[PDB]
RNA sequence: AUACUUACCUUAAGAUAUCAGAGGAAAGUCCUACUGAUCAAACAUGCGCUUCCAAUAGUAGAAGGACGUUAAGCAUUUAUCAUUGAACUAGUUCAUUGAAGUCAUUGAUGCAAACUCCUUGGUCACACACACGGCGCGGAAGGCGUG
RNA sequence: AAAAAAAAAAGGUAUGUAUUAA
């Protein structure tokens, strides 16, 4: 019976992919922290749409879904 | 009585409203009968004196 | 605000709608809320491409409304009085 | 109450977080009915939570059916039935007569 | 804040247009302040009435954001 | 044409004929009367002007004459969500002095109403 | 805990925490350390810049902005660059913001 | 001139006919007491 | 908040959809508001345009051409007269507002489909609405099923002959004095 | 009356599988087992697969945002 | 903190408000509402030309631009000049402020200090 | 209008007549189903981070933040305030302005007027019992009276009686001022 | 308007320019028809400040409209899908069955003109005066400045 | 050596019933 917010609290500092709603782009990286709006911070992220990205901030409105 | 109260009131409460209305009318008839009996008793008390 | 209060003042009168989808619903306004979502009665509908139909009852979401056309005689309605004198409010 | 997301969070918290109360398979409780009317006043005991209500109403399908809730629910309800009957008695005492029969004695 | 007033609509078979293209018809069950509307015996209307129409599920819920207009075909 | 006061906000301007731009590329021209927190406003006599898809190629860069199809809709109430920008077309039927006059007379009449109501309620 | 229960100062401590400890700490640490950031908008072109200020809504004030936008028609591409000294960016357009090494 | 309804303990005039009484029958007090009586009958069985 | 109803000028405290809906539907508020728009509507007809006059200098030519033209006499009624004639004219306009000639409905009264069309309660387009338009009727017919089988012969001492066409009161002396034939 | 999020809670505990349509722009529909939800109608789906619009790839336990939700259908 | 309170101190400055349409507005700036509603005075607002061998520009922004009444007939390119445009807040994308003003003086918010000075 | 489903009678309802139906104009915009913002946003590339170096070599050093130094000034100032409070906190058996006899009999007067006198305070304090010692707090930099004093009395019970009587009601009136009273507290 | 009966319901919070200095009840707060600076509003008041305000020495003209006519103007492009049978080239016509189907084809799109009619203005005063680009009285709309 | 109680309806809108003149 897990809800979304404890699900993000359980996914901290685990490898998580996040699919944005636009190009079917997903950022694969270790989650750092989340806001109350589910803003995302990531370390060692990689952009799949192939690249490697050091640190990332993702705004809440553009994400489609979050997976592990 | 149905056509008069059916317009404004919702149809789902129309049945229970109707039953409550009939019950109220019956109670009114009962009160009328009781008043009539009291009147008869008063007439008898006036005739005895 | 006054713009919504004028929509509440238009209840029971023929009004026109434009939804942001492009359609046009002209007919009589039954209900309206402060969220601007209204429901209309015995309304003629114009699809975005012009096909016109008729439906007896409709409910539309206020967020999708674009403009609402209201009977003109509501222009001089008391909502638009700038300097107006209200009495004292009752104490409760 | 100020925004719909707040009200909706309140409703979802009512859905997801002995307490007895509401009991019988149909609605009831003494308190929930009369809110806003002059008769009943404010906070009422325990908690009529939709989670417990869904559990119990689903146990109606489970059919475990142990009317201990109803045996507490008679102690709750019949007292209010008696209160209403008493208020009826008081009103019957009040209404019928006044200075009244004075003039009627006059008659 | 305020609940939308569908109170006369519920239990009546209703057609409502999802987004721009789609039109769903079903018997309205419940609704909320966001106008999220849950209905049963849903059917997705299309050009060919018996043919391209396909039922969705026993219970379907709709986000109020995708609701445009809601018409009841019923009393 | 018309010079708007160098500092004038949407509240300063009433009864001016405005020109309202929406997200869809159509315009509502008419007298503004009220508005609101989220900037949905009420126009008195307004006409929506539209550039057809066929005339649009005439606006792309090369005296141009555009046929702008427009329809008249009186006393509307716009929605703040659709509004994009607002421009001033004309100035009101009345001057500033005359509007001061009618404002003062309207206020005096309003006070007279409160007195006539108060003393009609008090004695009876 | 919902926001409508808290007092006026508890919101200030909450925003101070969210900026200091939270996702937007990526931008905050970028403002203090003078590290240039890359920002992708939803308009589909990307600014390489340096953040002088930021805010809750993510709208932020920038200095030495370099905008990069490409366009293609029928698979004919051209890359265009536009330089700006100082800028103010409304936060609803942005999607991803990364902190350069 | 009225008769007190056993259900809601409130007064009902005979001359106001039915269509006015419907407002009293659909109110929260009267409808609630209507349900509570039925619940007593439920619990007597 | 509190909802001030400016038509009635009376406040109602802590606005709610129920109480506000009840007040707006209320009979007193109804009369007050309807009368209000009756006044605000009669004003635009009552108000005189009073458009501004722009007087130019008459030229030497048209003063000479207009001087040879004789001066026409003007008629001006007395105050007591003009008050009465204004009353009459206004009451005549109010008459032309309400006329709405229905004679077609009188012609077809015995038609086989008269009950489905002109009764307007039992119609399709307007039929269902009239039911919800019926007043709450607080305190104190022509069904559609009719057929031609009733009233088979439309004339058996039943009908009244068609009402004569009206005439203007002013010009009523214009009528030909005598009819061509002898009516009973 | 059956409030909609009550119905969703009946999708959580009854463990019925659901198909859910997204916005018309994306072009995929998700299906899985709805576990829990928030006030914003953003839901966690266990054993979810993304179908383009039946060869879709399996996702996982995935949090899906409520902004893109159109239908939740059993 | 609300960074919009910064824009309210930028009053009476030359600015470009670059909107979501791609439409750009050069003008002198007047009072900015708390919702970022931006009201300007003497403005020249236009559309950029994507070159790319005739790539059709925004079709809605051309119509919205001709419908301001400020586009003059003899303009060869696509521009309009007018006085007093009022812009809704959610339409703004970027704002390019002049190079001359210093941020260190304007970026100090008096409420931020006031909270710290009082504690 | 014919039906006019309304509160108003027929004459008022026919007064609200709407304008004629709106004429149909074909839409010049994109249908709602086709409406979207720009898709296929190119993400931040390894090629973009490769183009970063052109920006980095051009603007290697960012402009200093002088609006943050206004905050770093006040916070460091607060830390220094805490350090001065630390200088005060380390400094009552040494003080010997406070070395007078047993603290149980020490009664503290405060809010006394700066123009007050030792005789009047000897009378007002002498009202509740005999006075053992008396000391008036004056600044160390100069003799101006601080407005507080310590009065040692022969018995602690009389000192408590003085605290309750004099200090518990309105403050004890002395000269033109109301003077609070309590225990030594130190 | 008064009295009685019944129904429906009840308080988002806070604040009213900022900055600085002096004073009253080491830290902070509150306060001073206290002192300065800046800002804002109202009211006055000025600028050789800027723009605009129609013929009568004539039957005109300027701005804006017509949801006006010529006008079936001229030039273009359009009028449903599926199933079965017959003929047919190797797609076409006719008949039957089903589905939906804004009206229009005198339409719709583009092009242009002529005519007619509506609303508006100081239709003010002095002047019919050979200059190198003023300094009549007002009204409308602004900008700037002082109090 | 110690001791003992509390002060209160509010008032808005709507519906029905009765009264306010030859
Ligand atoms: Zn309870
Ligand atoms: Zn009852
Ligand atoms: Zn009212």
């Amino acid at each position: 019976p897990v809800n979304p917010k404890p699900f993000l609290k359980g996914l901290v500092n685990h490898r998580v992919g996040v699919k944005l709603k636009f190009n079917s782009t997903e950022y694969r990286g270790t989650l750092v922290s989340t806001d109350n709006y589910f803003n995302l911070q990531l370390n060692e992220a990689e952009e799949f749409v192939h690249g490697t990205l050091g640190e990332i901030f993702i705004r809440c409105n553009n994400v489609l879904y979050i997976r592990e | 009585a149905a056509a008069a109260a059916a317009a404004a009131a919702a149809a789902a409460a129309a049945a229970a409203a109707a039953a409550a209305a009939a019950a109220a009318a019956a109670a009114a008839a009962a009160a009328a009968a009781a008043a009539a009996a009291a009147a008869a008793a008063a007439a008898a008390a006036a005739a005895a004196a | 605000g006054i713009p919504v209060k004028l929509l509440n003042e238009a209840q029971g009168h023929i009004v026109s709608l434009e939804l942001t989808t492009g359609a046009t619903y002209r007919g009589k306004l039954v209900e309206s809320e402060d969220s601007m979502n209204v429901q209309l009665r015995d309304v003629i509908a114009t699809e975005p491409q012009g096909a016109v139909t008729h439906m007896d009852q409709i409910f539309v979401r206020g967020s999708q409304i674009k403009f609402i056309v209201v009977p003109d005689l509501l222009k001089n309605a008391p909502l638009f009085k700038k300097n107006s004198s209200r009495p004292m409010p009752p104490i409760r | 109450m100020s925004t719909p997301a707040a009200e909706q969070r309140k409703l979802v918290e009512q859905l997801m977080g002995p307490k007895i109360c509401k009991s019988y398979l149909v609605g009831e409780c003494p308190y929930d009915l009369f809110q806003g009317t002059k008769q009943s006043l404010g906070k009422c005991p325990q908690m009529h939570l939709t989670k417990h209500k869904i559990q119990y109403e689903r146990e109606v399908k489970q059919g475990k059916t142990f009317p201990e809730f109803e045996r507490e629910y008679l102690a709750i309800l019949s007292r209010f039935v008696n209160e209403c009957n008493g208020q009826i008695s008081v009103a019957l005492q009040n209404l019928k007569h006044t200075a009244e029969e004075r003039m009627k004695i006059q008659q | 804040v305020s609940t939308p007033e569908l109170k006369k609509y519920m239990d009546k078979k209703i057609l409502l247009n999802i987004n721009g293209s789609r039109k769903v018809a079903g018997i309205l069950r419940g609704y909320d302040i966001f106008l999220n509307v849950v209905l049963d015996d849903a059917m997705e209307i299309n050009g060919e009435d018996p043919a391209n129409n396909h039922q969705l599920g026993l219970q379907t819920v709709i986000r109020g954001n995708s609701i445009i207009s809601l018409e009841a075909l019923d009393a | 044409k018309i010079q708007v006061a160098h500092s004038s906000r949407l509240a300063n301007l009433i009864d001016y004929k405005l020109r309202v731009l929406t997200q869809d590329g159509r315009v509502y021209i008419g007298q503004l009367m009220a508005f609101d927190k989220h900037m949905n406003l009420v126009l008195n006599e307004c006409i929506e002007e539209r550039v057809p898809k066929t005339q649009l190629d005439k606006l792309r860069p090369r005296t141009l004459n555009i046929k702008v199809e427009k329809r008249v809709l009186g006393l509307t109430i716009l929605r703040g969500e659709q509004i994009l920008s607002t421009v001033v077309e004309d100035k009101p039927l009345l001057s500033k002095k005359e509007r001061l006059v009618r404002d003062k007379k309207e206020k005096k009449q309003a006070q007279k109403q409160t007195k006539l109501r108060k003393e009609k309620e008090k004695k009876p | 805990r919902p926001k409508h229960e808290l007092s006026r100062a508890e919101l200030e401590e909450l925003e101070e925490f969210e900026f200091k400890h939270g996702p937007m700490s990526l931008i905050n640490d970028a403002m203090v350390t003078r590290t240039p950031v890359i920002i992708s908008l939803r308009n589909n072109h990307k600014i390489i810049a340096r953040v002088k200020a930021f805010d809750r809504h993510c709208n932020m004030v920038l200095e030495n902005v370099k905008e990069l936008w490409t366009e293609k028609k029928g698979k004919n591409v051209i890359n265009r660059e536009r330089f700006i000294s100082k800028l103010f960016l409304r936060g609803d357009s942005v999607i991803v913001v990364l902190k350069t090494p | 001139k009225l008769q007190v309804c056993e259900v809601c303990g409130a007064y009902l005039s005979r001359l106001d006919t039915d269509r006015r009484l419907a407002d009293h029958f659909l109110g929260k007090i009267h409808l609630g007491y209507v349900k509570m009586r039925e619940d007593y009958d439920r619990l007597m069985k | 908040t509190r909802y001030y109803c400016e038509y009635c000028h009376s406040y109602l405290t802590h606005d709610t959809l129920s109480v506000r809906k009840s007040h707006l539907v209320g009979k007193n508020h109804l009369r007050i508001t309807a009368d209000y728009y009756r006044n605000k509507a009669r004003d635009i007809i009552n108000k005189h345009n009073h458009k501004r006059r722009h007087i130019g200098k008459r030229g030497r030519k048209e003063r000479e051409n207009s001087s040879q033209n004789e001066t026409l006499k003007v008629t001006c009624l007395s105050n007591k007269e003009k008050r009465h004639i204004m009353h009459v004219k206004k009451m005549n306009q109010k008459e032309l507002a309400q006329t709405s000639i229905d004679t077609l409905k009188l012609l077809y009264d015995g038609s086989p489909g008269y009950s489905k069309v002109f009764v307007d309660a039992n119609r399709f387009d307007i039929g269902d609405l009239v039911k919800a338009s019926k007043l709450p009727q607080r305190a104190n017919s022509r069904s559609r099923d009719e057929t031609c089988e009733s009233n088979p012969f439309p004339r058996l001492n039943n009908p009244k002959k068609l009402e004569p066409p009206k005439i203007l009161s002013q010009w009523s002396n214009t009528i030909p004095k005598t009819s061509i034939f002898y009516s009973v | 009356m059956v409030p909609p999020i009550n119905c969703i809670f009946n999708f959580l505990q009854q463990q019925t599988p659901v198909t859910i349509w997204l916005f018309e722009q994306i072009g995929i529909r998700i299906k899985g087992k709805i576990v829990g939800f928030d006030e914003f109608m953003n839901v966690v789906i266990d054993e979810a697969v993304e179908i383009p619009v039946e060869k879709g790839t399996p996702l996982g336990k995935i949090l899906l945002k409520g902004d893109n939700i159109t239908l939740i259908t059993s | 903190m609300k960074l919009v309170n910064f824009l309210k101190k930028l009053r009476n400055e030359q600015v470009t408000i670059e909107l979501k349409n791609g439409t750009t507005v050069w003008g002198t700036l007047q009072s900015v509402s708390p919702q970022m509603n931006a009201i300007l005075t003497d403005v020249k607002l236009t559309l950029p030309q994507p070159r790319l061998n005739k790539l059709n520009s925004n079709g809605i922004a051309m119509a919205s631009l001709y419908l301001t009444g400020g586009q003059q007939p003899t303009a060869s390119d696509n521009i309009a000049s007018l006085q007093y445009i009022n812009i809704r807040g959610n339409t703004i994308r970027q704002i390019i402020l002049p190079d001359s003003l210093n941020l260190d003086s304007l970026l100090v918010d008096q409420k931020q200090l006031n909270s710290l000075r009082r504690s | 209008m014919n039906y006019n489903l309304s509160k108003y009678p027929d004459d008022v309802s026919r007064l609200f007549k709407p304008r004629p139906p709106l004429s149909y104009k074909r839409p010049t915009d994109y249908p709602y189903a086709k409406r979207q913002t720009n898709p296929n946003i190119t993400g931040v590339a390894n090629l973009l981070s490769t183009s970063l170096k052109h920006y980095m070599e051009e603007f290697p050093e960012g402009s200093p933040n002088n609006h943050l130094q206004r905050y770093e000034d006040i916070k460091l100032s607060k830390i220094k305030n805490a350090q001065l409070l630390d200088r005060r906190l380390q400094n009552p058996n040494v003080d010997p302005h406070i070395k007078d006899t047993d603290p149980y009999r020490t009664i503290f007067i405060g809010r006394l007027p700066y123009d007050l006198d030792e005789i009047e305070l000897q009378k007002y304090f002498v009202k509740f019992g005999e006075i053992e010692k008396i000391r008036i707090v004056k600044d160390k930099i100069t003799q101006k009276s601080k407005g507080y004093a310590f009065i040692v009395f022969k018995d602690p019970i009389s000192s408590k009686m003085a605290f309750k009587e004099i200090g518990v009601h309105r403050g004890i009136q002395i000269k033109d001022r109301i003077c609070i009273v309590d225990i030594e507290r130190g």
